């Protein structure tokens, strides 16, 4: 893939929860990566207005991020992909698998599904 | 029509023969789905040969499971004070029970008694 | 009313359902089946609570002969379709989508205006099953009720 | 008619359903199979009411030996094909095609005609489940009857 | 004939089906299973009748000791297979190929005949059910039998 | 509110009727679902003619099934030995039982017994 | 695609629903974008004289609608499309779901399937 | 704690799992169903704990009719998922990922809380079946636990 | 032979099928199941009996407790595969391949054998059921058979 | 041993399963599930035996209220994995892979340390199925056992 495909400014995001004292459960995204990348959509998406994409199974993966490898990195099963925009509200990506493309170690392949997509997500810390 | 049966309302007033007491319980509740049950005719007839029979005197009794209220000693529905009882169905049919005395006293685990009552006399209300 | 003896789909939807919950603003919306079209039902306003016939069947006896007391069991369900709302904190946390929801408030509610309803003109339906499921801000809450009646026919 | 105990499809659906419902131009089909063909039982005009066999069954002992009271159960069932027709209220609103549908007065009138049949000749027929479903702008209301009778030899 | 307590599936086909109806020139056909071929058992020029087992099971005691009433029970099917003729009213008109088809006539004498032959010989058979089934221009008709007996051995 | 029914607590003590040793209080354990089942004050009825009852003498009866506890011997279960019990539901109630006799024992098979105690009385405490 | 290619003039509608207070319920398609696209099938399509389609899983996309793509506009489950003729009856579209094509946000993909067409639809307001 | 009588998934949660095994630092997760969301439920660190209704069920007798005891009954499932963590010796040997894991010790204390809290409130469970499964290096142990409780209605 | 109140599938065979049938040439095969290989099991020519234990399972009482009357069941299936041969009779004529085929003589035989092998040694067999399926010219006759015996175990 | 009225899994395979064969070196490898993975727990020295819990459930009463004789039943199996060895008969003769696989002495031995496991510490195993089935070269023998116990709590 052509230097020049990768147009998108995403941020890998680890995330860390901890339980709530009322009794509940949050989540902390935190910044671990951030850099250039380049998504292509592998399916179609339900918006049901507020943004939240209304797919079903939860595990097939909408969009397919490359990026640059890097060998100490390890992304888990925990892994979010924080992507903004300029004109357009940012979009909360959850990692589903990784591809390392031909094995070559070049670039990652970050089979991912589209969580949200609206003016009022929590920016990573 | 004929409005799908079931009983709606069950209201019991015990009435120690002791102390003289009176209780006035805020109505009881149908345990399952089985419903009290009722004999009017207070005459029991007997099968002769040729088409005849005995007619004597008999009693009316009356079969009612409810949920034991948790503030009414177990002992009153046991048969140890009279009991005034009255049920009303679903299709408007209100059948009262005065100064009734409970006979034959079965075991009970302390939630769910089943009192076998008789009386003199029940009247119905024969929805209009 | 209609059906001395029963309430029709309609009737529950506006009477039963209507005077619960003022989120929903009425949105009862009574339709034939509660599958019979998923990119329809999901229009209207997020609650817009559904009321559907699943399945109409018998009670036992059920011959056709003019006098042999006809009885009927009409199997319905009503989904509820509630939004869910993540709870934030000014500190960067969130609740998952996958939280837990309170259905308890909705049956306990929905109960009482049924026993209201049946007080006011003795009428009783049955309970069978309870189920929850979500998809993406969504949660589906579905009941299924069962409503024993007489068929009386007309001269 | 014959088989004075019993009753055909073809007269079932000229004399209980042809003098029922009056907007069906006395359409009423007798099939082999009501699901054998969809692409040809969905081309007659808007109000055509279907009957067919599902399957023949017993109802307890059915030996062949000449005197065993030989009892014999078909199960048939009759579907209605209508078309639904949504509202206007000349403010720009429309009702859905996934709205409720009133099936309560075919039910109703279906079971009249079968109550007066019976009361006429002395044959009932048994209700066992009713199943709606619509599809695009008809609607399937598929009533499932049965009908018990004994089978007369001819020496 | 053999089996003095009992009639093999050749016997069923000449004895029974045979001299039932004439339309089909003695055609039954005697198979292993019904559906051991649906490209070679459908060759047959006109209307054709199939006898073949389904499964041989028992009918409670069944243990081989040599004197404990060994019962066994044969369940085998006869599949009617006949040529729908569609009835023409010269105005251009027709009648399609999901038209009922009068199966009544075919249990009717198919009975009668295997009435006769039980006071013939005193062998008696279970019906179980009867389903009919269309394709193109054949319409299946399906029995299933059920015949007990006991298995006498030979010294 | 009605907490859901069940058993909680049951507590028996032996006393040998002929050397008069005593044993317990001790805890045992419900072998099934089952509860113990009541019947309080010692007068039965008998259904008279035209609604009136006899009213005589009876006794407060009582049956629990219980494991056997493996310390204790068999015929003390067996009813050759006075028993005192007492039980405790769930929703707050205990009905205790002094001076109790195991009569019609039935057979056991040595780790599940189901005892009919008769006693003069029973007391309950009635949830407050 | 080719710009002269998107010969299709439609008005994306959004549905609002309220119940009459009758007791049934009534919905109302309001006019919110109108543009040109392009439209093709990708299934075939029962008629059912009345002209309402007879599509059993009411799930399944049946044209693909492109247009100019909007990052302010969020494409819901609730958008409807209709399209108009000038000797052809109008039609009622239904969105399915929308897809960026290649995500590089110049045309929306909309799947979407027919409800209905004949002379006598609502139009909207 | 709300409904005297019974207890909701949240404090199901916080009160006997919490107060349990110390290792997952309070992390007991109440969601709507178990499996509606594998992808966000399995993010949380290594030692956590999932709790979601399965189905709402009845007991017997469900009649709402204002007195008719309404019993009900809750079928939920709490998960334990937990890593596995392979055996080392100093002479390069490993333990597979397949060996047996230790969940008796789980049932035990989760079991010992259960009782604790039953002796405290008078409030118990019932125990339906349990079901270990391995997945990569985590372990699922799912236990399937049932409540029974009656409906308090409102005036 | 060994455990004088039952015997093992090679003994059933080599006693019972062997003796049976000389037209197989002793070509009775003890399998492990009898469709675990059917590339390999229909290499063998033409007349071969099938031997194989289907599942071994329980006939009431199977605790291990040194004293408990361990009883036990072994459900194992013979299979027939014999050759279907076609009749031809000189006018340019011949009988396909779906004729019926007579398993009842195979079947007597085998019952016969099987009676006298229990008269002589005290050891019975249950039947359960007969299956036949025909491919290509080779018809397939599956007998199910069920023995109860009672576990001796050694000191 | 711990839980002195039941046996674990590991006390299982090392106590019942190693004092048996002594073809598979105490190589009685206890896991999770015996599917859990089919890849790994093929790699093993092919005299190798697996023991792993199916699923746990009860056996009547299984409420929890600290004193109601809390029941459980857990079902677990244990699968041998035998390497078959053909016989060569030196003529270029051989024996196939589907030959029949003498269980039997498995079953005998197998039972016989059970018992007298049993006798030493009474503790008594219920048998439920016992399957076979082969692949390649390997032959799998599968029971199926279960055993109940009482869950003694701790104070």
């Amino acid at each position: 893939m052509r230097t020049a495909d990768r147009k998108h400014r995403v941020i890998v995001c680890s995330q860390q929860s901890d339980v709530d004292d009322e009794g509940r459960l949050l989540i902390t995204r935190a910044g671990v990566i951030q850099g250039w990348a380049a998504i292509a959509p592998v399916k179609a998406i339900r918006f049901s207005q507020d943004g939240v994409s209304m797919q079903k199974d939860t595990m097939q993966p909408t969009h397919d991020i490359t990026m640059n490898y890097n060998p100490d990195v390890n992304v888990s099963v925990s892994a979010w992909v924080y992507e903004h925009r300029l004109k357009s509200p940012p979009r909360w990506f959850k990692v589903l698998s990784v591809v390392n493309v031909d094995e070559c170690s070049r670039y990652m392949k970050i089979r991912c599904r589209l969580v949200e997509t609206s003016d009022d997500v929590t920016p990573p810390v | 029509c004929n409005k799908q049966n079931g009983v709606k309302n069950i209201l019991i007033t015990f009435t120690d023969c002791d102390t003289q007491e009176v209780i006035g319980p805020i109505s009881h509740e149908q345990p399952d789905d089985t419903l009290p049950t009722y004999k009017n005719c207070a005459w029991t007839n007997t099968a002769l040969t040729n088409g005849y029979v005995q007619r004597s005197a008999s009693n009316a009794t009356m079969t009612l499971p409810v949920v034991r209220d948790l503030r009414v000693p177990l002992a009153f529905y046991q048969g140890c004070a009279q009991v005034d009882v009255q049920v009303e169905k679903f299709d408007g049919t209100v059948m009262t029970l005065t100064e009734g005395a409970v006979v034959e006293p079965e075991e009970s685990d302390g939630r769910s008694v089943t009192m076998n009552i008789v009386a003199s006399e029940i009247d119905e209300l024969l929805p209009p | 009313l209609t059906y001395g003896n029963r309430v029709t789909l309609p009737e529950f939807a506006k009477y039963i359902v209507a005077p619960a919950f003022h989120e929903i603003e009425g949105r009862a919306i009574p339709v034939t089946g509660v599958d019979d079209d998923a990119s329809g039902t999901q229009a209207t306003k997020l609650p817009f609570v559904l009321v559907g016939l699943r399945q109409g069947d018998t009670s036992g006896p059920a011959t056709i002969a003019g006098n042999s007391t006809i009885n009927l069991r009409d199997d319905f369900i009503v989904e509820f379709n509630m939004k869910k709302e993540r709870y934030r904190d000014r500190k960067g946390g969130e609740t998952p989508f996958f939280s837990y929801y309170d259905y308890e408030s909705i049956r306990d509610r929905l109960f009482n205006s049924m026993i209201e309803f049946s007080g006011e003109h003795g009428i009783t339906f049955e309970f069978v099953s309870l189920d929850i499921s979500t998809e993406g801000d969504v949660v589906y809450i579905e009941f299924r009720f069962r409503q024993n009646y007489e068929w009386c026919e007309t001269v």
